[PDB]
């Protein structure tokens, strides 16, 4: 009889349609992707807009509902979230020309190609080339040359489509009640109405920096470590006491350091733990990498995927013929649906990306029960954090020794692990730094603190100080050089990658010692104990039901941010790089001296 | 059902009564069409706000999982009264000795 029953009986109307619709647009969006054909694209298309329409009709029929008298968790929850309105606060023609912003530079990051000069014939794009020609080569101009004519050119196509792009997303977010469209994004970990775990939106920044002022330490002896390194590939271009060059990170922004696993190896002589070789020589085919996989999932205690994955799921190629999008995603198109678009080859990194993402898919069924709006996780965090943990205890020698791909007789010795280690730490803890720095000027610069004038060298003074990487020469305002980024080129947040760093991390002490491990944490293998999946489902069968601070207290008992796990990881490591530092200089220094 | 029920573009045949005022009687068939009444305002007789139709279709599809593929049902109810019970099993024969 009251406005709560009025809400209820609503968001029932909607959870029934809603499933329905979405698996159709999901299923569109699904043959699109496998099948790049004109009938596909624009099934997609008018999908796309009539779940479009569908959320927008059914937003306006929330917002007649207050708030303020709900009085469950739950339904508060949906309703928050369903009277999101996005962009559609302001005017028509404002929010049209935000969305034709969006689009346009999604289209000119996607198109963007910059070539060598003085030869217009042919030209190479972005993502064929462009990523060989710093990831593999050795060449100092050649590296040089394509940071600086990439960012150059879109740079300058880039800032006015920035400057309108700040102030409108400011606009939407400052409509809506939110201080700025920083804010706006950090209302994802927001948690309100719950004591104990109650958790305020601009109380991230803080807490992300009480956990940055202990990765820095680590990262300075890793940044000491990665320049007496590149003091041997370059002697003078970097000096000693400066910060490494940008167009030395192996990468474009330096996100993954991965690159300079061959530059920077410990121990070259010594092998690495892949054993790709096995599976071809035992032909090991996609079809049963999935069912290790399988087979692993289920000693952890998670329940074998159903058969519908089988005849739904194209695990292999189709061919020439038929195109299909090779990156690697996990579909949850609903009603009891789970599939997995992989194009998978007889490889380590796709067996790991493998069991990464059906760490994405076996999280689906765990919130199969909650409703279809809440069938989310509880965070932005905590979807790719638990994919990661099961490509963790995958990559360790006990899970290849179990299943036979690496030999019983094989020496797990200290100088093979620091190289694995070393390079777990490119790719994880070389991201920190990166991470936060663009997203603290990124919400920065909607707060407006950083004046309109003073967004790059106010970046680049961030640069020296956070990641400790110099420019290779100063830029004006006439680039936009943070626009370049891929996830920033399409509105997409950026602080999540930080996050599920330390979920991860943080899952996995919990998670091994559940298991009750008497070794380190680079040894734990968390196969053959379902007590301890049992303690994991626990937080993967809430989803988005219960706030992430509660979710995370379940498991590992902290609600808020830890960065405890992480050093424990790194301890051999961040010991070990102590040792070859003390020549080296630890730190860095904000003068321009390399270049 | 799979078989049978489904169809690739969707067995919409199906439908299933979402909203009811109160709940069934046992032995009770409800196929009545009326505007469910969610809200204090009436619905004139229009699905609109807080007014929805009872009754939703189901998308069978064989392309589903197995908690969602159809599944008919047959359910046998038996009564006895103090008419004659007309109703028997088969009644085996033994060759005759
Ligand atoms: C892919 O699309 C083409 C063109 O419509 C069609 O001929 C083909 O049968 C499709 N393949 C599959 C597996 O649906
Ligand atoms: C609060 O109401 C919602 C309405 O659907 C219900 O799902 C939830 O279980 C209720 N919680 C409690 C503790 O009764
Ligand atoms: C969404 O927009 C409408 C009208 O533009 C407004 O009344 C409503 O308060 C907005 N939603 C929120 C959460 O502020
Ligand atoms: C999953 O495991 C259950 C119990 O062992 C079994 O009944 C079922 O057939 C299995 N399904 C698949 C697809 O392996
Ligand atoms: C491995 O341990 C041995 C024994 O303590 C030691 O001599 C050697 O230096 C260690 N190597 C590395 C790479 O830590
Ligand atoms: C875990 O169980 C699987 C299957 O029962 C087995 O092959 C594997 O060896 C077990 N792990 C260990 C460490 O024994």
């Amino acid at each position: 009889s009251t406005i709560e029953e009025q809400a209820k009986t609503f968001l029932d109307k909607f959870n029934h349609e809603a499933e329905d619709l979405f698996y159709q647009s999901s299923l569109a969006s699904w043959n699109y992707n496998t099948n790049i054909t004109e009938e596909n694209v624009q099934n997609m298309n008018n999908a796309g807009d009539k779940w479009s329409a569908f959320l927008k009709e059914q937003s306006t029929l929330a917002q007649m509902y207050p708030l303020q008298e709900i009085q469950n968790l739950t339904v508060k929850l949906q309703l928050q979230a369903l009277q999101q309105n996005g962009s559609s606060v302001l005017s028509e023609d404002k929010s049209k020309r935000l969305n034709t912003i969006l689009n346009t530079m999604s289209t000119i990051y996607s198109t963007g190609k910059v070539c060598n000069p003085d030869n217009p014939q042919e030209c190479l794009l972005l993502e064929p080339g462009l990523n060989e020609i710093m990831a593999n080569s050795l060449d100092y101009n050649e590296r040089l040359w394509a940071w600086e004519s990439w960012r150059s050119e879109v740079g300058k196509q880039l800032r006015p489509l920035y400057e309108e792009y700040v102030v409108l997303k400011n606009e939407m977010a400052r409509a809506n009640h939110y201080e700025d469209y920083g804010d706006y994004w950090r209302g994802d970990y927001e948690v309100n109405g719950v004591d104990g775990y109650d958790y305020s939106r601009g109380q991230l920044i803080e807490d992300v920096e009480h956990t940055f002022e202990e990765i820095k330490p680590l990262y300075e002896h890793l940044h000491a470590y990665v320049r007496a390194k590149l003091m041997n590939a370059y002697p003078s271009y970097i000096s000693p006491i400066g910060c490494l060059p940008a167009h030395l990170l192996g990468d474009m922004w330096g996100r993954f350091w991965t690159n300079l696993y061959s530059l920077t190896v410990p121990f070259g002589q010594k092998p690495n733990i892949d054993v790709t070789d096995a599976m071809v020589d035992q032909a090991w085919d996609a079809q049963r990498i999935f069912k290790e996989a399988e087979k692993f999932f289920v000693s952890v205690g998670l329940p074998n995927m159903t058969q519908g994955f089988w005849e739904n799921s194209m695990l292999t190629d189709p061919g020439n013929v038929q195109k299909a999008v090779c990156h690697p995603t996990a579909w949850d198109l609903g009603k009891g649906d789970f599939r997995i678009l992989m194009c998978t080859k007889v490889t380590m990194d796709d067996f790991l990306t493998a069991h990464h993402e059906m760490g994405h898919i076996q999280y689906d069924m765990a919130y199969a029960a909650q409703p279809f709006l809440l069938r989310n996780g509880a965070n932005e965090g905590f979807h790719e954090a638990v994919g990661e943990i099961m490509s963790l205890s995958a990559a360790t020698p006990k899970h290849l020794k179990s299943i036979g791909l690496l030999s019983p007789d094989f020496q797990e010795d200290n100088e093979t692990e620091i190289n694995f280690l070393l390079k777990q730490a490119l790719t994880i803890v070389g991201t920190l730094p990166f991470t936060y720095m663009l997203e603290k000027w990124r919400w920065m610069v909607f707060k407006g603190e950083i004046p309109k004038d003073q967004w790059m060298k106010k970046w680049w003074e961030m640069k020296r100080e956070i990641v400790g990487v110099v420019e290779p020469v100063p830029h004006d305002e006439t680039y936009c050089d943070p626009a370049s980024l891929f996830h920033v080129s399409n509105d997409y947040s950026f602080i999540r990658y930080y996050t599920r760093t330390l979920y991860q991390f943080q899952f996995q002490e919990a998670l091994c010692q559940a298991a009750k491990h008497e070794g380190p944490l680079h040894k734990c293998d968390i196969s053959n104990s379902t007590e301890a999946g049992q303690k994991l489902f626990n937080m993967l069968r809430l989803g988005k039901s219960e706030p992430w601070t509660l979710a995370l207290e379940n498991v590992v008992g902290a609600k808020n941010m830890n960065v405890r796990p992480l050093l424990n990881y790194f301890e051999p490591l961040f010991t070990w790089l102590k040792d070859q530092n003390k020549n080296s200089f630890v730190g860095w220094s904000t003068d321009w001296s390399p270049y | 059902s799979n078989k049978l029920d489904s169809k690739v573009s969707g067995n919409y045949n199906y439908l299933y009564r979402l909203f009811r005022k109160s709940n069934l009687k046992p032995f009770e068939r409800d196929i009545s069409t009326e505007i469910y009444q969610a809200g204090n305002k009436p619905c004139n007789g229009v699905a609109g706000f807080n007014c929805y139709f009872p009754l939703r279709s189901y998308s069978f599809r064989p392309t589903y999982g197995v908690g969602h593929q159809p599944y008919r049902v047959v359910v046998l109810s038996f009564e006895l009264l103090h008419a004659p019970a007309t109703v028997c099993g088969p009644k085996k024969s033994t060759n005759l000795v």
